[PDB]
């Protein structure tokens, strides 16, 4: 257990712990959020309660360090920050736990929800995709766009998710056109996970990431990611048996913890239709297909 | 973008364009088998690529062999005529490469840019007409030419004969489709039209026949007339 204490709350707030959240008003007395499962990455996000614009939040590991919150008023918002003293930070930590100020991360034991929603996410692959390495932790928000989104203006200030694209050289063999492009195996096996990725669970992770920063933020460039990452599996042939099981429970989990509410924007009927209909794979989502038409069968 | 009744001057500018249609690059007859099941035997085929402007048509002939042993012919054809295409551009220089390639059907979008992804700046653009030229099989000489191919070979020409030096290319594209238009709604009386006149005859190199300015009128009044008939034929109006 582990815990991310606040200086204060100057600004009424909603403020996100991984898929929960709590409205704290202005200036109650809180300070922050304690009994935080270590052994997972996590994300704790802000929705000021008069812009609505912009979500943003910060990702974080607390074996990487200590952390906590700080309103800062010249620049609007509750901003994470490291404490190298790590006396001065147990020190605040219990003076908050005896006066009871934090709330507590509220997890049910039979619940594996976040378990699965970050199976494949570490921090270090996170810090690559948001460049800003003089911090271990990695802010996030609504308007960030990404390297492929740039391409299509500040680059530090960037998702720099795997470009991935198949209409591309990189996706198509000369002289196999046709054969590349309606079964993107080889741009998936060799060229991603071979070539780029290394591993399934790399592949996995960029890809579970992209979905939380789609579902959290409502990040555009992450969505596209995320149903790029997915749709280059379901079209191409060969799949290693095994990456095709782990994909039905990972797409599960995502689907499951989606609100039904902000589906229309977050889910693409194309895409969707395709993995689970037309594809190659139509047949081996089985936990995928089963969720997504008991829940949104209107999108199909 | 798309190519429709609003852009439609933009063929005739200077920008080296083309048109491929594919209509004709895989063709059937269905008939019954001895045991009263049904088959498909192929016969040659024809990618039409044509400079709207210079009159350029270089036909590429496709021979029923490139079929054999291939599954999902209607789609491997969408790739074979980008293929075609792609090679057609790869061998022309530079300042011949054409700027645009529009495709009469969007299902060639794809196929082609895929095969042009190394021409990343030749738009490849779908149109909204309506436009005729998988008549194209209907002008006698080229019928007999696709049908007594034996093997894959390539035809250059002019699909204007010699109008042009008299005519514009907005002119000349016009009369190209409405005799084409025409062939394709009742080609035998479309036929009828072009020959009556057994003097006014076909050059060694042409497919249209050798009329005056004023005969080419008289034809092509006769062939609105024909086409704004057999709509009526057809809608009972
Ligand atoms: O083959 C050519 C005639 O054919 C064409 C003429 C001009 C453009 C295209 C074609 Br194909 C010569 N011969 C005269 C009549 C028989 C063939």
């Amino acid at each position: 257990m582990n815990t991310v204490p606040f200086t204060s709350a100057p600004i009424e707030v909603t403020i996100g712990i991984d898929q929960y959240s709590f409205n704290v008003k202005e200036n109650q007395p809180f300070h922050g959020i304690k009994d935080i499962p270590i052994g997972h990455v996590h994300v704790i996000h802000f929705q000021h309660a008069d812009n609505s614009s912009m979500r943003y939040g910060y990702w974080f590991d607390c074996r990487m360090g200590n952390f906590y919150i700080q309103y800062d008023p010249k620049d609007g918002l509750y901003k994470m920050m490291e404490e190298r003293d790590g006396a001065k930070f147990e020190n605040i930590v219990h003076n908050f736990k005896e006066r009871q100020m934090m709330v507590s991360y509220p997890k049910i034991d039979e619940d594996d929800t976040w378990y699965n929603l970050t199976e494949f996410v570490q921090m270090d692959k996170i810090r690559k995709i948001v460049r800003k390495d003089e911090n271990q932790f990695s802010y996030v928000d609504s308007s960030m766009t990404t390297v492929q989104e740039n391409e299509l203006s500040d680059p530090a200030h960037s998702l720099n998710y795997t470009v991935i694209n198949f209409k591309s050289r990189e996706a198509i063999r000369p002289g196999h056109e046709m054969e590349d492009f309606l079964d993107k195996s080889y741009y998936l096996n060799t060229v991603m996970l071979q070539g780029i990725f290394k591993n399934s669970s790399n592949y996995f992770g960029e890809l579970q990431f992209a979905f939380l920063n789609a579902m959290f933020f409502g990040n555009y460039g992450s969505s596209l990611q995320w149903h790029a990452m997915i749709e280059l599996i379901c079209s191409s042939a060969t799949v290693p048996k095994h990456m095709l099981d782990k994909l039905d429970e990972i797409l599960y989990y995502q689907i499951k913890t989606l609100p039904e509410q902000y589906s229309d924007i977050l889910l693409n009927e194309r895409v969707w239709n395709i993995c689970l209909y037309s594809s190659f794979q139509k047949n081996s989502l089985h936990n995928t297909e089963k969720i997504m038409e008991n829940k949104y069968p209107e999108l199909l | 973008g798309a190519m429709n009744s609003s852009n439609y001057a933009e063929l005739f500018n200077n920008d080296i364009k083309l048109f491929v249609d594919d209509t004709n690059v895989y063709r059937v007859t269905v008939h019954k088998t001895f045991e009263g099941n049904v088959a498909t035997k192929a016969i040659n085929g024809c990618i039409f690529t044509l400079n709207p402007k210079t009159g350029h048509l270089f036909l590429k002939i496709i021979h029923t062999s490139v079929w054999a042993g291939q599954k999902r012919l209607s789609q491997l054809a969408k790739w074979k005529t980008a293929e075609e295409v792609s090679a057609l551009v790869r061998s022309l220089p530079k300042e011949e490469q054409p700027k645009q390639i529009i495709v009469t059907r969007k299902a060639m979008l794809d196929p082609l840019e895929v095969h042009m992804l190394d021409f990343p700046n030749i738009a490849i653009r779908p149109t909204e007409l309506r436009l005729p030229f998988s008549a194209a099989m209907s002008i006698d000489k080229l019928s007999d030419v696709v049908m007594k191919a034996t093997e894959p070979q390539m035809v250059l020409f002019n699909i204007y004969d010699d109008w042009l030096d008299r005519i514009s290319s907005y002119t000349a594209f016009s009369r190209l489709t409405l005799l084409l238009r025409a062939l394709k709604t009742n080609e035998e009386s479309a036929k009828m039209i072009l020959l009556s006149d057994p003097t006014i005859t076909i050059k060694s190199y042409h497919l249209w026949p050798s009329f005056t300015d004023e005969q080419w009128i008289t034809i092509e009044s006769q062939m609105r007339d024909l086409i704004l008939t057999e709509y009526g034929r057809k809608y009972n109006v």
